[PDB]
């Protein structure tokens, strides 16, 4: 027998269960509400124990709606923490925070199943491979290359590219993927959920028939859900993901899309909860709360979590403690910039800003390292001018000012890329350039061969070459 | 302590003391706590609804029924008064602790596998006296078949001093095996 | 855990119940400390009263609260 | 011989059965995120662990007057509420000895290396008192960093605190990897302490030092992200008090603290979580005395205590270069002198980027030899003041000559203290680098040519003249007879660089 | 002392003890906690009561470290605050919160001692006398003379130079002070205190050869202390100052550093004390705690207290309560900014917005007021102008604004100074320079006389004749 407990508070998500004297649940076990709904029972009604109130009773966040719950209701408990379905039978479909089945097919086998809360890989099952990983993105592959088996963040505001940059990412890896991805969504708008189930089966990696061979599994906590929802879903598709590596023993991808909305629900669970408030508003364990997301992440002696994490970067404001909290857990950071994306230049990559920790020699090699740095010296030194050309104008710099400033309009302009998810809005074909052009392309622009050339050939276009043929065009054009 | 149950606890306790009805305070506190045990009884004398004249009414029938010393049924006429009387079976626990630290009658649990006779209850009130310096020792029984085979006794204003031999023995010896 | 309620004036109380009696006459010091005291009785004190503490400590009766005066 | 070993520990058992001892234990009140209210427990100490059902260790932190308010040293999920708690009758003890070196640890002293347990007899606890005002003695030692600028401009002493404070990505990780990589030649004891770090970039460290041969010397007490508060609170103490048994043993240390800013973020949490008031912006009002505490326990022990050492060299965050904020105010308060690294002079090619202009060092040239003193005593503030005399020349149009020469040759300073990663210098190329520039001899060729005949000539001083080296080793004073070699060795260098 | 408590709360160095019921300890007496050392004897932990709480019980500050210390352990009521040992046999000793020798030498001599709350002197009691002292610094002694029977201040952020300011005056002042002088370190580092120490002991002060010959006194509340210390050690150092200038009347010099420490120990105690956080973190009583201070520190007809103490700003913002409160109590003060630091120029006194009380015609001089008032005048102009130039460019100027910013720059340079503890730092000896040295040059820089020496010659010297013969040095060096 499960012991068998009654409701006593009710205050939104926060609900307190008086439990028999003698035999209480253990933290974070999933409670189950009976519930009664309008015709019948709704058991779905599922809750985690958060603490221990004494007096024999706990209190609990829900990860479904608690409208309609009136005092007195039963509850069982499971003993152990959540589970839900890992393996094979979750390739191909859609679930929940809860791993129910909202892909409108049939169940899902419960043979393996995993719970959601597990201890951090330890020290020695790590690895130190350094591994580079190219996306065909220019400024991703030149000034902050990405880390094969780290995580990657997506620093942004609203409405700046995130997801239109991650989209462009996975269409870059997830498709030619040898190994088998795992798609997370922790908040985002059902829109793009469904616009990306749409993309995923017409495109043939979830096939409509054969739902056994479709190396993608999705796992979607919406922004209309329920902030016990949308602090767990996150570590529902992690469950998934890990199951992958440590037992099939593959490499797996894992884009979440976002991250903060996971920090945003941790808050607005820990004020109901009641615990003293940290920095402004957020969690007093909004370190720990996040830590215990990312030390899960990294890769292991067998397999490799390649996670790609866009984050919403609150106000834009990058002093904010998720941001804060994040830039720390991640491997390589891209900040997106708001001003650039108005500017039009897309994507919009704050060079300086995004660094990585691969961008080093031994991992790249000396001539991608060495104009790295020189595309880092120049934006650099016209950031500096920016404060004297704002009032004065480009004609009162020195003679190596002013060729510092053409070269860097130059770059600012090559690093913009236009993208095959963004042929929507541009109207123009997205190219695709790796490493062996990106370097090629900006040793030139760097050594002033091109200096005849005007801004607007570098403007959206992926190689060198066809920045040369568009300038053509502009000369064509007397 | 510094709760308010506490706080009232212990000025009951001083009134009595200062009159020299302690032992007749405490038997009226042992016939309150069984009459505020029944549910009826405290949700009525609780409940903020229910006016405080029939409160203080059926208060004063229960105080002609029951009979209790003049300064407690004056002391439950406090409680109705200045609501603290959420707080009644609350008083009403720390009341014991407050006589007890009054009195120097410490209150020591032992527990073993099974009861024990007259010579190892003075045996052990003798330890606890010599080993706390109250002037009086009065012992709980209770049994705790989880033992294995000895006696477990505790002590302390609260509970929270403590000798045990049953199973800390296998603990201990297990333990500096698998260390 | 409550201010006012200092287990010494439940005993006078308990003793001395049988109706609710002026005490202006008198008040007491419960608590005291860094430039401010909360008093007892004083119920028909003003606010911005002097009222003088024994040894000689004038104060003022700013803020009358339910059975304290700040 | 598995029956005569159990024969060994049969023969304890009879004789290890019981003790009697009235252990202090109490009933759990409250269990929720790591901190647990406890009832019972009134001869508790303060600070003195408990040991729960689980055998989850706690510290009794709060005595508040009806329960003690307890901090668990890991997770609260199977302490069942009711369960009782039993108190140790220690405070924050751990095992410490010669074993530790080259073992990364946890924060409880327990190997997270897999490489069996550490040989530790005796104990010292984690916190300490700091050293008393006649229990040291003034920093005259130089610790060596290997770097041109730290060596010579805000030089670091043995014995002395020094804060290593900037932004992201800017050089502070790698500024202490290599002032600990540094050390392979001087014998001092390495810890590097890592606070809520990536378990990932902990692998990268230990990896880099145990290839390069830095692991002789070294411990890593770390715990990750996951890891409780209240390790990421411990972990510094812990790493301090490792590094401080050898201290008293007659021993230079040198520890850093890579972060110390998510140790301050876990004790926030922590008093957070225990229901403390928070002052300004969440932290709580002890900060600066958690900060303290800790640090002014790096000092440098007077004869009497065996003229022990132990130089602390803590590592900050600040968030856009945002000095004013509170924990990183209170650490420059606190160290003995900062090094500021900017992201600025980081994307402007200056590698390491090291903003002398708001670095400082509190001990000055008793940081440093007599050679090194002699050749650039004067060096700091002379290149503060060139910075500004280059910053305020770009108005003027035209200059005088003698300005003009002083900003050519602040240039070619500048030029000099460019420093690449994982590459220490030695007392004798920093000494004749600082003299080869000071006195004016780069003042001809190019700003590019600068550090390529600088490498020229520090491999033709090693190549063909070895008693300058034996002089600054030996003697340690920037004689005139090593700067009459030194001047025929840089005219012999200057014409084949000409020549070539 | 016969009435015994038992501790109730720990909450670090904020204690709860009850008492019997009518005796109670008195707000501000002394509780010591009759603790237990590791190995099982005594450890002696002092208190202090802060607040009378109620129902017995009275919450104190403990004076020392608080772990160890077990709930309902024993503690006494001594009756009296916190009494330290005054007259001769402070002189030559380190000390504590407490009054305790911590140089590891002989025990005090009890027999005089003084509590630590006493009052301030009536207004009847106050010395009006007004006069300036010479302190050998070019840009103090010129700018922010200060006042001989007073109150000044060091104000700024940590690294801009207050504490090697502090030692500069220490040595220039200590010794041709017939007096005595005393020093209360206050929340600074034990390294610090250590390097005063064995500096004093070099420098002949403390003459350790004979005991109660020293003319100093010294107090450390350094930073391991918990916030109890933190406090106290200000008003230790005071209570020691205030007999020897109320008995021994005599003149005192009280160098305190650091005196924001102290209100950062009030702000670190006072919300666990009970108090609600007023602005940005400092406590409800910070205005009469600074009271407590200053005013007891003051110059009567008896005895006169020089006090020359530095405040930490932190993050260099004046608007900071300590700093802003700390503004109103000191007569000279003077402000260090870390463009002045940063930039080279050492001492990093900001000329501008360091002013003094002192700087009167009647009292300096005729002189000395028209030069000063120039000097301010030139810096003025040029920082008024600086960033139209830093817009425009320099050419454009007129004749006088060309002329006022070079001056300015080099009045900027000599107001730089080798000083005579930072060798260490410079690699120059210091120099002390006197002040008609001092007005003699200023009004040489201001008349233009030396308009075409270099700048830079007017850079660490500490008279004119040296910045003339560095200009002779720089001339020759370019001239081969
Ligand atoms: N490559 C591109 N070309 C043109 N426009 C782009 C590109 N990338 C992003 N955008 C612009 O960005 C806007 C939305 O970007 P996106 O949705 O990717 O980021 P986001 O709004 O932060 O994502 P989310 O809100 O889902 O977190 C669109 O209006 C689009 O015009
Ligand atoms: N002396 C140096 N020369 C050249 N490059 C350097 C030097 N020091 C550091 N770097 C570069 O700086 C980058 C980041 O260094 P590091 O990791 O030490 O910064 P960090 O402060 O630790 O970053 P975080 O804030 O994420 O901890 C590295 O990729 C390294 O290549
Ligand atoms: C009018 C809507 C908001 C009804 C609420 N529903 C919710 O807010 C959502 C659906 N949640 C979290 C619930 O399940 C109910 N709990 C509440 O938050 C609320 C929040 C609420 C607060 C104040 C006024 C109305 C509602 N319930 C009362 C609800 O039933
Ligand atoms: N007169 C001076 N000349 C050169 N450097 C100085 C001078 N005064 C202070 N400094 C610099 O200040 C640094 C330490 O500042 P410090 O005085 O300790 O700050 P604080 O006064 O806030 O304690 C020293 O390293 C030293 O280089």
């Amino acid at each position: 027998k499960k012991n068998l407990g009654r409701i006593a508070q009710i205050i939104g998500p926060v609900l307190d269960v008086a439990f028999p004297p003698g035999k209480m649940p253990n933290i974070y076990n999933a409670l189950i509400v009976k519930g009664r709904d309008t015709a019948g029972q709704p058991m779905n009604v599922t809750c985690e124990v958060q603490q221990l109130l004494g007096n024999n009773r706990v209190r609990a966040v829900a990860m479904s709606a608690t409208d309609g719950l009136t005092r007195g209701m039963e509850v069982i408990d499971t003993g152990a923490p959540l589970s839900v379905p890992v393996g094979g039978a979750t390739l191909g479909r859609i679930f929940n925070v809860l791993g129910e089945p909202v892909d409108n097919l049939g169940p899902v086998d419960t043979r393996t199943t995993s719970p959601i809360h597990r201890s951090a890989p330890a020290f020695t099952q790590l690895d130190t491979k350094l591994s580079i990983f190219e996306t065909g993105i220019k400024v991703v592959d030149l000034l902050a290359p990405y880390r094969r088996g780290g995580k990657i963040g997506l620093f942004g505001g609203a409405g700046v590219g995130k997801t239109v940059l991650i989209m462009e990412l996975i269409n870059n890896i997830a498709k030619a993927h040898g190994g088998v991805s795992v798609f997370g969504g922790v908040g985002e708008r059902t829109r793009e959920g469904n616009d990306l189930y749409m993309e995923m089966k017409e495109s043939g990696v979830i096939n409509e028939q054969n739902i056994a061979e479709s190396k993608v599994a999705l796992v979607y906590g919406q922004m209309n859900e329920p902030p016990g929802a949308r602090m767990r879903v996150g570590l529902t598709a992690l469950t998934m993901a890990e199951y992958f590596r440590d037992v099939n023993e593959q490499d797996v991808l894992l884009f979440i899309d976002n991250i903060f909305r996971f920090v945003q629900a941790g808050s607005e669970v820990s004020a109901l909860l009641g615990r003293m408030p940290s920095a402004v508003g957020y969690q007093p364990t909004l370190s720990t709360e996040m830590g215990s997301l990312q030390e899960r992440i990294t890769s292991t002696k067998e397999g490799s979590i390649t996670s790609i994490q866009a984050v919403y970067v609150p106000a834009d404001d990058l002093t904010d403690p998720a941001p804060a909290t994040t830039f720390a857990h991640l491997d390589a950071t891209t900040v997106l910039s708001r001003g650039l994306a108005a500017k039009g230049i897309y994507p919009a990559v704050d060079p300086l800003d995004s660094t990585s920790t691969m961008l080093q020699p031994r991992i790249v090699g000396e001539e991608h390292y060495e104009i790295a740095q020189r595309v880092k010296e120049t934006l650099q030194r016209y950031k500096e001018l920016q404060d004297i050309i704002a009032i004065l104008g480009l004609d009162e710099l020195s003679e190596e000012d002013r060729l510092t400033v053409a070269r860097a309009r130059k770059i600012e302009r090559f690093l913009s890329q236009p993208f095959f998810v963004a042929e929507v809005f541009t109207g123009s074909p997205g190219k695709y350039v790796g490493l062996a052009e990106t370097i090629r392309g900006f040793q030139l622009i760097l050594s002033g061969e091109l200096d005849s050339l005007p801004e607007q050939a570098f403007y959206l276009v992926g190689n060198i070459d066809e920045a040369t043929a568009k300038a053509m065009n502009l000369e064509m054009e007397s | 302590v510094d709760s308010t149950a506490s706080r009232y606890a212990s000025a009951l306790a001083d009134v009595a003391d200062v009159t020299g009805t302690l032992e007749a305070t405490n038997s009226d506190v042992e016939k309150l706590i069984r009459i505020f045990s029944e549910e009826p009884v405290y949700y009525f004398f609780a409940n903020p609804v229910i006016s405080i004249d029939n409160k203080r009414s059926v208060l004063d029938e229960i105080i002609t029924t029951s009979g209790l010393q003049p300064h407690t049924a004056n002391f439950i006429n406090i409680l109705i008064d200045s609501e603290r009387i959420n707080l009644v079976k609350e008083i009403l626990n720390e009341f014991e602790d407050v006589f007890n630290k009054i009195t120097g009658t410490e209150v020591a649990v032992v527990t073993s596998v099974v009861k024990l006779e007259n010579d190892h209850l003075a045996q052990i009130a003798k330890g606890v006296q010599k080993i706390t310096g109250a002037k009086n020792v009065r012992i709980k029984t209770v049994i705790d078949p989880s033992l294995v085979a000895g006696f477990t006794i505790r002590y302390g204003n609260e509970g929270s001093k403590l000798v045990d031999m049953s199973v800390k023995k296998q603990l201990e010896e297990i333990a500096a095996q698998l260390e | 855990i409550r201010a006012d309620e200092i287990s010494k004036i439940i005993r006078e109380r308990i003793e001395g119940y049988n109706r609710e009696v002026k005490v202006v006459n008198t008040g007491t010091v419960l608590q005291v400390g860094d430039g401010i005291a909360r008093i007892h009785g004083l119920d028909e004190v003003m606010a911005g009263e002097l009222v003088e503490f024994e040894e000689g400590t004038i104060g003022i009766a700013l803020n009358l609260e339910s059975n304290n005066v700040g | 011989r598995a029956d005569e070993i159990s024969k060994i520990i049969r023969e304890r058992i009879e004789g290890y059965n019981r003790e009697v001892k009235v252990v202090n234990t109490g009933t759990v009140l409250q269990v929720g995120d790591g901190i647990a209210r406890i009832h019972g427990l009134d001869e508790v100490m303060a600070g003195e662990l408990v040991e729960f059902e689980e055998g989850t260790i706690g510290i009794a932190l709060n005595l508040e007057s009806n329960n003690v308010g307890v901090v668990l040293m890991g997770d609260g999920l199977m302490i069942q509420e009711g369960s009782s708690v039993k108190a140790t009758g220690r405070i924050a003890q751990i095992p410490v000895s010669e074993a530790y070196l080259g073992r990364v640890i946890n924060a409880l002293a327990k190997p997270i290396d897999g490489r069996g347990e550490i040989t530790a007899s005796e104990s010292r606890l984690i916190e300490s008192p700091a050293p008393g005002i006649m229990s040291r003695r003034s920093v005259y030692e130089p610790l060596q960093t290997g770097l041109i600028a730290i060596d010579a401009m805000i030089p670091v002493g043995r014995g002395q605190r020094e804060l290593i404070i900037g932004d992201r990505q800017t050089g502070k990780t790698a500024v202490a990897t290599d002032t600990i990589l540094n050390q392979q030649g001087q014998n001092v004891i390495c810890v590097y302490v890592a606070i809520g770090q990536k378990a990932s970039s902990v692998a990268q460290v230990v990896t880099n030092f145990q290839e390069r041969g830095a692991m002789e010397y070294t411990i890593v007490v770390a715990e990750t992200a996951d890891s409780p508060a209240t390790l990421q609170y411990l972990a510094p103490y812990t790493g301090a008090a490792l590094a401080e048994y050898f201290m008293y043993r007659e021993r230079h240390t040198l520890i850093i603290y890579d972060d110390l800013s998510k140790q301050a973020q876990a004790y926030r949490q922590m008093s957070l979580l225990l229901r403390r008031p928070p002052g300004r912006e969440a932290y709580p009002g002890d900060v600066f005395y958690l900060h303290s505490r800790l640090l002014e326990r790096a000092a440098k022990l007077s004869s009497l205590l065996g003229e022990g050492s132990m130089t602390a060299l803590p590592i900050v965050e600040t968030q856009a270069g945002d000095v004013s904020a509170y924990i990183p105010t209170n650490v420059i308060s606190i160290t003995d002198g900062q090094i500021f690294l900017s992201a600025d002079l980081f994307n402007a090619g200056i590698r390491p980027a090291i903003n002398v202009g708001i670095s400082v060092s509190r001990v000055g040239s008793a940081a440093q030899i007599k050679a090194m003193k002699k050749v650039a005593g004067k060096l700091k503030l002379e290149l503060a003041q060139f910075a500004e005399l280059e910053a305020f020349a770009q108005f003027a149009s035209d200059l005088d000559k003698a300005t003009q020469n002083q900003l050519a040759r602040g240039q070619r300073l500048r030029e000099l203290l460019k420093q690449p990663q994982s590459a220490p210098l030695t007392v004798e190329e920093q000494v004749m680098t600082i003299y080869t520039g000071t006195n004016g001899y780069l003042d001809s060729l190019e700003l590019d040519q600068v550090r390529k005949y600088l490498v020229e000539l520090r491999t033709y001083v090693k190549t063909n003249k070895p008693e300058f080296q034996e002089i600054i080793s030996s003697t340690k004073t920037f004689t005139e007879e090593a700067e009459a070699l030194l001047k025929e060795a840089i005219q012999e260098q200057m014409e084949r660089f000409l020549l070539q």
